[PDB]
């Protein structure tokens, strides 16, 4: 079933399963092999797999990696997809001396919220946007990767799980307790993506939700009902919270220009209905020039 | 947050026609037949209720069994089974937590064992090709509840409780897509409820009127006003509660005047 590829090495462990790298002996594709350890008389296949594959079957888009096929068995179940050659977070370490060039983060930028208004048009939320699950391949292209945290959301959207997103990209009407959340929380974790591209530093590195919340605050302001109206009846919004005042978005990312600093502060709104869509910030004048330059490894 | 409103709609229309179910299969299954899968469906119906499963949870399930059942030939005492392998797999995909294995194995009362289960899980799978995204009548009514003139909590359960009661009867409603019927009960519960009628802003965006839900309306009309003598009574019995506003026992209109 595996008899046509080759394996070459062990990638890495995402949220469920194994990633390898393979080549397929015929075609020569090399491809990255998600392992699924089955069982049975345990759970079956796990629900994380369920909604990753059914899922990114429908997702087809140049910045969504690409699920090739599925190879089930009645011990394992492999996912076979597209490969890439890195994940961003090594590529920023390996900028981290010199930098991403302006024009390297905007088509980055530009290209992620492609994928990720193709993702929301589609009923998907991803749900875990971090560098590390962002891929990118020597031909300048970034796609979206391990939707094992994803799932299909409906209209309006009902209370869904409450412990998703890591820690430093997790929006704050999660950190909140709020009963609803919905593709604002995936624009977030963009937000601090792109912030993080450009000062090559997680925006908000917390230890634990209440310091997660308090480095948000003393970064845009401790919210207020005028700032987010609804925010004081929120679960976990406590009225012992400091008061931080809002620092000039110039002193947040201190190398982004005008445009850049506009796209980021409506990625990082704290109401999630101001929030901007990732089809709206397509069309943002930060985009005006945007190109593609490659990326390198 | 309406941006992406419309294309989720449009995506969801294109999305019911390659998720229909062989509109008649039943009469190629040569041990099954539609008043067993009524039997299962209400089944179902009892499951969801006893560990609080979501209402769309359901409507998967079933979309998984008419699918199943669409290719698949089975013996009837094997139809558990399968209903019961879906109601995992819908439960797995749409909750944030689905019974365990072992729950699922001790309400079929140990008919099946937790190794048939979870080999049945696999071929349901397999069989659906893993597509178990599938667009619901429940998916389709709560987008319609956004267009309501204010918005009326006995609306929306009574529009719920007609769109699953078309759950259990194969015959006619598989002969309907998800969005269509949808739309007859939306207009139903709302006529019953208010006098009111499907909203002109639902025609602009789903494009159907009351005269192309006409033949489907006048199915769900008569689904409702003989539900109280219905052999299944599972879904009636749930509407009672007033998580559901006690909307099962409404009157149901004698005529529609369309
Ligand atoms: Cl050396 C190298 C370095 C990074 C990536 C990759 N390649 C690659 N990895 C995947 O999952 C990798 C996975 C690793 C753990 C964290 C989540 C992502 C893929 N899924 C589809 N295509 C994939 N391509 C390779």
């Amino acid at each position: 079933s595996m008899e046509n590829f080759q394996k070459v090495e062990k990638i890495g462990e995402g949220t469920y399963g194994v990633v390898y790298k393979a080549r397929n002996k015929l075609t020569g594709e090399v491809v990255a092999l998600k392992k699924i350890r089955l069982d049975t008389e345990t759970e079956g296949v796990p629900s994380t797999a369920i909604r990753e594959i059914s899922l990114l079957k429908e997702l087809n888009h140049p910045n969504i990696v690409k699920l090739l096929d599925v190879i089930h068995t009645e011990n394992k179940l492999y996912l076979v997809f597209e490969f890439l050659h890195q994940d961003l977070k090594k590529f920023m370490d390996a900028s981290a001396l010199t930098g991403i060039p302006l024009p390297l983060i905007k088509s980055y930028l530009f290209q992620l919220l492609q994928g990720l208004a193709f993702c929301h048009s589609h009923r998907v939320l991803h749900r875990d946007l971090k560098p590390q699950n962002l891929l990118i391949n020597t031909e300048g292209a970034i796609k979206l990767a391990d939707f094992g945290l994803a799932r299909a959301f409906g209209v309006p959207v009902r209370t869904y799980t409450h412990e998703v997103v890591t820690l430093w990209y997790r929006a704050p009407e999660i950190l909140l307790g709020c009963k609803y959340y919905s593709t604002a929380v995936d624009i977030w974790s963009l937000g601090c993506i792109f912030a993080e591209m450009v000062t090559r530093r997680a925006l908000f590195p917390g230890d634990s939700e209440i310091d997660q919340l308090f480095r948000i605050f003393r970064t845009l302001g401790t919210p207020d009902e005028v700032v987010w109206p609804g925010v004081t009846s929120m679960p976990d919004y406590k009225p012992s919270f400091p008061k931080w005042a809002r620092q000039d978005f110039s002193k947040v990312v201190p190398p982004l220009d005008e445009d850049g600093r506009s796209l980021l502060s409506q990625m990082l709104h704290y109401d999630p209905n101001k929030r901007i869509s990732a089809k709206a910030a397509l069309a943002h004048p930060f985009f005006q020039d945007v190109t593609k330059p490659v990326p390198h490894l | 947050v309406p941006d992406y409103h419309e294309d989720i709609h449009t995506y969801l229309r294109e999305m019911e026609v390659k998720c229909k179910p062989k509109v008649g299969y039943m009469k190629k299954q040569p041990d099954i037949t539609n008043s067993m899968r009524a039997i299962l469906v209400d089944w179902l119906v009892e499951v969801g209720e006893e560990y609080k499963l979501q209402n769309e949870t359901l409507h998967l399930a079933v979309n998984y069994i008419d699918r199943f059942l669409s290719s698949m030939s089975v013996l009837r005492g094997k139809l558990q089974l399968v209903g019961t392998a879906a109601m995992l797999l819908a439960s797995k995909f749409e909750e944030i937590y689905p019974p365990e294995v072992a729950e699922f194995v001790y309400i079929t009362d140990d008919t099946y064992t937790k190794k048939q289960v979870l080999r049945m899980e696999h071929l349901v799978l397999k069989v659906l090709t893993f597509d178990l995204a599938a667009p619901t009548v429940n998916q389709f009514l709560t987008q319609y509840f956004l267009h309501q003139q204010p918005a009326n909590c006995k609306v929306e359960s009574l529009a719920m409780f007609l769109g699953e009661l078309s759950l259990i009867d194969a015959d006619p409603y598989l002969k309907y897509l998800p969005s269509v019927i949808a739309g007859a009960a939306f207009h139903l519960a709302l006529y019953t409820v208010t006098g009111q009628s499907w909203p002109e802003s639902l025609i602009r965006k789903t494009g159907y009127t009351l005269e192309s839900l006409k033949p489907c309306l006048m199915d769900l009309h008569q689904t409702y006003l003989k539900a109280p003598q219905h052999a299944q009574q599972s879904i009636r019995e749930k509407y009672k509660n007033s998580k559901y506003h006690g909307v099962s026992l409404l009157n149901p209109p004698e005529t529609l005047n369309l």
